[PDB]
RNA sequence: GGGGGGCCACGCGUCCCCCGCGAGCGCACGGGGUCGGCGGCGAUGUCGGCUACCCACCCGACCCGUCUUGAAACACGGACC
RNA sequence: CGCUGGCAGUCGGCAGAGCGAGAAAGAGAGUGGCGCGGACGCUACGCCGCGACGAGUAGGAGGGCCGCUGCGGUGAGCCUUGAAGCCUAGGGCGCGGGCCCGGGUGGAGCCGCCGCAG
């Protein structure tokens, strides 16, 4: 009884690891968010061969299928009740997340209209 | 009855001398040594077998340890028989002078 | 009101005729052929008569829909492709099943079906295979043959009749083509010597065995 | 390769594939022949 | 002029979501709920709503009258349809194409009627 | 008009 | 009414149809006439030689109109009098190629380019290969696949260049408007040479590939094509 | 110019030099793939999860910043947060 | 990046559904011999279509629905039926900067959009 797509294309993506920085491996001071290196010296961004790789352009992801969940939909933030009348016209290719602020006396009734307006929510046993 | 397959040796991937590329592995099966006796095994389906501590469902018979990457001989390599075959998941080194079977029954005669 | 003719011009090879436009206009003979120049019913009701409508208007829509596509043209049903069967596979030779449960056993080809699978039944009272279909392509041909130009295969064999239905019982039809298929196959290869201990054996690969330096 | 995009860009290939057709075969038709009276005048 | 107050509305209007890579619009005539020149719901002299009825069952279909354009309190006309499920998807495509009213919203109209036919079924 |  | 008008549209949709076919037609006869002409092109040189051996005198040929320049080398450390005229030949590439017609303006330039290319006079059946594979013509700037021959006969049309016919007609025959013709063909983008190459930093007279090899270029046209 | 095979040649009625609409019906090397084709397994041990936890193997792989023509440098700064 | 390309023609019983085609220009006007029907679109700062191209220190420019703090507006925004913060072998999205959900911890405030300021 899951709630289908209006299609549900094969999802291509160029890259499924994250992009970590250079030597965050090293140290706990250097987290594994992406900077770009810009040494003089530097081995990866002179992009030598078997080194960390580079976040260039090319591995963007195909714009059909770009911020697509994998179960087909694409992804909206809902905070009340108000917000699925938003989403019932785009039904069948955008779902629907409760945020995390929201109570759970609240978030029963965004559940319950969503099920008879027929919209996918991604947590919907979430915290009951 | 017997076996059905023809032995082959994963001796290694398709590489050059500082680079090497995962998704063909060279191939040598037994008994063919040149290339003008290779052209029978082009096109066959290939199997590496091998066995693991969890078990899975089995085609056709109850579950089992025996799980297999399946492949496919697309050309020929080198010119002593050496062939170029392509798997569905590339395969693992720890195979490297191990056997694989050389299925017949993708057949042409 | 004419009656249907073939094409006037062999296949010389495909796409091409033989004979060109003129001579094709010459065989033809136009030369004296030229020439010049309901959705509503009624029905009765017992007050008045009702234009009922066929194919009325949906009661729902969904949100959004999916566009037409582009027209391809060289696409066709499985039901209407050709079908293709090697030259080595002639009725009445031995066949290698090689990835069914009768792994390696020898058995008699009889016809190719509608859908291009092979109807082989090497004898059941050798291998134990029946009437059964199996692919061509995963089978071995051996270069044995038999004459089977004067064996009568029964009509209803056909891809519906070994079509799977949904444990599987035998059937007293499937009993009965099984003996009737049979009593005419088996004298002719209780004629030829060895060859239904050929048949009852099974085909492996032993020591020093390679496929492509033997023949078959 | 493809015939009919040949014949779109270009009409008379299909008189000039008809013969090369035509012709291979009355030429192989008549060295068999050839060929044949060879295999007599061997055997006369 | 539509145009006019479209230039005003586009970006910084009170209806206008914009979060995770999408845009829409809350405002109470913007069938389809999104933000576009030809669905908004309050610019145009002439706009077609369709909602749910107050109660359970039935579909309300609002108009907006040509006099009071300036005057919002009776600018805007509502029916209320409480039939079977093709009576009012005839009712409604009659009511824009037959009107005249603003043609080019008509299958907008009668996919937002089936969605709230839908929503006032009864859940499995 | 040389076909009619 | 519109019973006149929807008649109107059917006779101009005829005169559209009518006009098509009598330009196919002259498509096949114009393709059935260059048939004759390169029948006549190739018996007259074997009559000539032979009509020369039988008095006992030599024949010389023509030397050929037509070449065709492949661009054998790389971009890195090129000469800069060099890399202007392999940009007037408008090889940018490697192993891209183009038909030239011969001068002595036009040898005093390959000269020049000599050890970066391997050039020669290509063959009836190499031009037909290259224009019905690679040929791409250069229409609004654009680099358009030659698919159907109303891209031929929009842009030359006005030269009577109207289908692959003409184009390789006025190609391998170097007419009046083999500027216009050759300009308007996209440089040939050809593959890497099947086989492989022999030497490519000496000439073809020193066992390489450099120069001019006078017959032999299409013998690396079908192993590059 | 005179007295067996392929032709994108098949009108009638003149003057004259050279002696503007026929309908239908299907097939397809024709403006980028479809099947109007199928088979196996699935409720307490199995199915899917590329990414993320650990481990194994093959190939690659010198520590960053900085000055410098040139840094992995037996050039300087740097234990870690 | 270029074509300083295309689309306001969704022109519907006040209807007639087109501008890819080798050849400057009009599917122009007049004057005489039953069945009530037809997908999507167009945030024009939007959508769509053809080609060609993609190294980078010093440096320059553009785009950030990347991020932090505060202010004017705005979400009939979130919150003791649990905010900020923190932890996580959990599920994901984005080339990336980063972000959203699930579990736990915690006990009182916090965020999205349009602009402004550092
Ligand atoms: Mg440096
Ligand atoms: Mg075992
Ligand atoms: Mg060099
Ligand atoms: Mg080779
Ligand atoms: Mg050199
Ligand atoms: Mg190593
Ligand atoms: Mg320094
Ligand atoms: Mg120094
Ligand atoms: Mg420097
Ligand atoms: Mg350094
Ligand atoms: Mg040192
Ligand atoms: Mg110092
Ligand atoms: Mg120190
Ligand atoms: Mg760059
Ligand atoms: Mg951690």
């Amino acid at each position: 009884a899951a709630l289908r797509p209006l299609v549900k294309p094969k999802i291509v993506k160029k890259r499924t690891k994250k992009f970590i920085r250079h030597q965050s491996d090293r140290y706990v001071k250097i987290k594994r968010n992406w900077r770009k290196p810009r040494g003089i010296d530097n081995r990866v961004r002179r992009r030598f061969k078997g080194q960390i790789l580079m976040p260039n352009i090319g591995y963007g992801s195909n714009k059909k299928t770009k911020h697509m969940l994998p179960s087909g939909f694409r992804k909206f933030l809902v905070h009340n009740v108000k917000e699925l009348e938003v989403l019932l016209m785009c039904n069948k290719s955008y779902c629907a997340e409760i945020a995390h602020n929201v109570s759970s006396k609240n978030r029963k009734a965004i559940v319950e209209r969503a099920a008879q307006l027929a919209i996918r929510v991604t947590n919907p046993n979430a915290r009951l | 009855s017997g076996r059905l397959w023809c032995k082959a040796i994963f001796a290694g991937y398709k590489r050059g001398l500082r680079n090497q590329r995962e998704h063909t592995a060279l191939l040598k099966i037994e008994g063919v040594y040149a290339r003008d006796e290779t052209e029978f095994y082009l096109g066959k389906r290939c199997a590496y077998v091998y066995k693991a501590k969890n078990n899975t469902v089995t085609p056709g018979g109850k579950p089992n340890k025996t799980r297999v990457i399946w492949g496919k001989v697309t050309r020929a390599h080198g010119n002593s028989g050496m062939v170029r075959a392509k798997f569905r998941s590339n395969l693992p080194a720890k195979a490297i002078g191990h056997r694989i079977r050389v299925m017949l029954y993708p057949s042409r005669i | 009101k004419g009656k249907p003719h073939c094409s006037r011009n062999p296949v010389l090879v495909r796409g091409i005729g033989r004979y060109s436009r003129s001579a094709m206009y010459s065989r033809k003979a136009l030369y004296k052929r030229k020439y010049a120049a309901l959705a509503t019913v009624t029905k009765p009701v017992g007050g008045g008569t009702r234009v009922v409508k066929l194919r009325k208007m949906p009661r729902y829509y969904p949100t959004e829909d999916v566009p037409r596509k582009l027209l391809s043209h060289g696409k066709k049903p499985f039901s209407q492709h050709v079908r293709k069967l090697r030259a080595s596979i002639t009725p009445g030779t031995i066949l290698i099943i090689l990835t069914g449960r009768h792994r390696g056993k020898r058995v008699v080809f009889l016809k190719q079906l509608s859908s291009g699978l092979l109807l082989v039944t090497g004898p059941l009272s050798l291998n134990r295979v029946p009437l059964r279909r199996t692919h061509q392509k995963f089978v071995i041909a051996t270069s044995t043959k038999i004459d089977i130009s004067g064996v009568k295969i029964p009509k209803h064999l056909t891809d519906a009749y070994f079509k799977k239905k949904k444990k599987y019982e035998i059937t007293e039809q499937r009993k009965v083509d099984q003996k009737a298929v049979d009593s005419q196959i088996l004298p002719k290869i209780k004629a030829v010597p060895q060859l239904q201990g050929y048949l009852r054996s099974v085909f492996a690969l032993t020591n020093g065995v390679y496929p492509h330096k033997l023949v078959f | 390769k493809n015939l009919r995009i040949m014949l779109k860009l270009n009409p008379y290939a299909k008189t000039m594939r008809r013969n090369t057709i035509l012709r291979q075969a009355r030429n192989h038709k008549l060295r068999v022949e050839r060929a044949a009276a060879a295999l007599a005048a061997k055997s006369d | 002029s539509a145009h006019l107050q479209w230039m005003v509305v586009r970006n910084c209007s009170s209806f206008l979501i914009k979060r995770n890579k999408q845009t829409y619009s809350t405002e109470p005539n913007n069938l389809k709920a999104r933000n576009s020149f030809r669905y908004n719901g309050l610019i145009h002299r002439k706009t077609v709503g369709v909602e749910p009825a107050a109660d359970g069952k039935g579909v309300v279909v609002v108009m907006k009258r040509r006099s009071g354009q300036r005057k919002p309190a009776t600018s805007y006309v509502r029916t209320t349809i409480n039939k079977n499920a093709r009576a009012t998807l005839s009712s409604i495509r009659h009511m824009i194409r037959k009107n005249k009213y603003h043609p080019d919203l008509r299958m907008a109209a009668i996919r937002r009627a089936s969605a709230i036919l839908r929503s006032q079924k009864p859940v499995m | 008009r040389g076909l009619r | 009414n519109f019973a006149e008008l929807k008649i109107k549209r059917l006779r101009k949709k005829f005169a559209q149809k009518m006009l098509r076919k009598a330009r196919r037609k002259l498509i096949y006869e114009k393709a059935k006439h260059y048939h004759k002409e390169y029948r006549q092109m190739y018996r007259t040189e074997i009559r000539m030689a032979r009509m020369a051996r039988k008095a006992g005198n030599f024949y010389v040929p023509a030397e050929p109109k037509l070449a065709f320049v492949i661009r054998i080398r790389g971009i890195n450390g090129v000469s800069p009098k060099v890399r202007k005229v392999l940009q007037l030949l408008r090889l940018r590439q490697i192993f891209n190629g183009t038909f030239v017609k011969l001068n002595k303006a036009s040898i005093n330039m390959l000269r020049i380019v000599e050890p970066y290319i391997a050039w020669g006079y290509p063959n009836l059946k190499s031009v037909n290969e290259l224009i019905y594979k690679r040929g791409y013509g250069k229409i609004n700037k654009k680099r358009i696949a030659l698919t159907d021959n109303t891209l031929i006969a929009r842009s030359l049309g006005k030269y009577n260049i109207i289908c692959m016919e003409d184009l390789i007609h006025e190609i391998y025959t170097v007419g009046k408007h083999f500027k216009e013709a050759n300009n308007f063909l996209w440089p040939f983008k050809l593959s890497s040479p099947r086989g492989g190459m022999k030497k490519k930093t000496t000439h073809f007279v020193e066992g390489g590939d450099a120069g001019n090899r006078e017959d032999q270029i299409n013998r690396l046209i079908r192993r590059m094509n």
